[PDB]
């Protein structure tokens, strides 16, 4: 379902074998996060490089297309779906069991319930039964804010 | 006429302070050039990504 | 009914003696009042140091272990409505509570009011009787989220 | 199997709402973590002052409640075999210690695995890696019964 929409849209990053993150074509945007490093795969997009901003700890740019998902600058509470599991939006929290995440889980995208990306995940918090996230999210007047979780941990 | 009397009279010290001097201006507009760049960079990274 | 909705999910006060209320954590922050103190149960929460407020009659601090365990989340609308709770239901009829007689007693401050949906209105602190059935000292929010201890009269703390 | 004999053996070492482990007592004598600690419940045999080892990383003192109680002998030889422990079989890659990659972690530490025969052969500690199977910290005996610490590569102790 998410595979399907994410399918030659999320893109592994190699840390010289496995992978750490995952960069995700968006709005004619290139996106990749800044605290974990690697190889990109595709290599059209490993030639150009991507300018930076290490407060929202990511660096994005422009992409080399003849990958356009939308920006939800609204985003209801509900519940949202992500390729590991449901994600709920409690005031400002994004929310996942106790075992799901773990070291390399960032830069994984969050859609909506039909396939609008609504945020990128970054990290999480420490605790579980559907705890905090790391993630950057946008306002609804489309503006970058990093969801600070207090855990301070990037899964 | 300032710049030539004065190391005519003092040469070593009317060098040193037009050094200091130019150094000086010079150091202040890199740093505000740097300065005003940085504050670009940190208010238009969230317009750019829409 | 309610009694799921408060299973292991708020603890009591106590004066090293019976059962003389509870404290709730809620929001993160416990809920915990002056008149009544001494040992809060199961310790492991009780390890925290509370910063007081004495006008609202509350001291709150930070939930250690998992903060989003145990959440109680607020409310900000207040419909009249039905409300539910510890031994019953309350009705919030034109800015105050009225509710039955016979509760009460010395461990009636610490119950959370509840809405239907399971979303705390108030936590209950005093009592005042209006004859067929009695008013309650409490502390509610309003519509952009300011704190008023909502006490219509004389009222006596539990 | 294993239930039924470490069932009231291995007493909790604890702190804050969190267990971090066990501990476990051998030979009439009580061990106790040095690289993790706190309290030991059931506090009849915690009141002992545990003199500590830190060329095995443990502490060790002695039986309080009676003269034997709860005990676990010794085995003198390691055969390869079939050893079975708390969260599943380890096993003798002669002289590498296996256990299966989903079973580990914090709260593992102090714990004991035993033979077919049911007695103790070693105390597990920590944990590293090499691929399906993973190695853990432990202290063992060897064939004259002299204890030996056996961290391979860099192992995390639980």
């Amino acid at each position: 379902m998410c595979m399907k929409l994410e399918s030659d849209k999320t893109f592994p990053i190699m840390l010289n074998g496995q992978v750490n993150g995952y960069a995700c074509v968006v709005g004619g945007r290139l996106m990749k996060p800044l605290h974990v490093e690697g190889k990109i795969d595709n290599e059209q997009l490993a030639a150009v490089k991507l300018k930076k901003a290490s407060m929202y700890d990511l660096e994005y740019g422009d992409v080399p297309q003849n990958d356009t998902l939308q920006y939800t600058s609204d985003k209801p509470p509900g519940f949202y779906n992500w390729h590991h599991g449901a994600v709920q939006y409690e005031n400002g929290r994004f929310t996942v069991p106790r075992g799901v995440g773990g070291k390399g889980d960032s830069g994984r995208p969050i859609l909506d319930n039909r396939g609008r990306v609504v945020a990128i995940v970054l990290g999480g918090a420490n605790e579980g039964t559907r705890t905090a996230l790391s993630v950057v999210t946008w306002n609804q007047k489309g503006v970058t804010i990093k969801d600070t979780p207090e855990g301070s941990e990037p899964w | 006429e300032i710049i030539i009397h004065y190391y005519h009279r003092h040469p070593v010290y009317t060098v040193i302070v037009l050094c200091g001097v130019a150094l000086a201006i010079l150091v202040g507009t890199a740093s505000s050039a740097a300065c005003i760049a940085k504050a670009r960079r940190d208010c238009l990274t969230p317009y750019a990504l829409a």
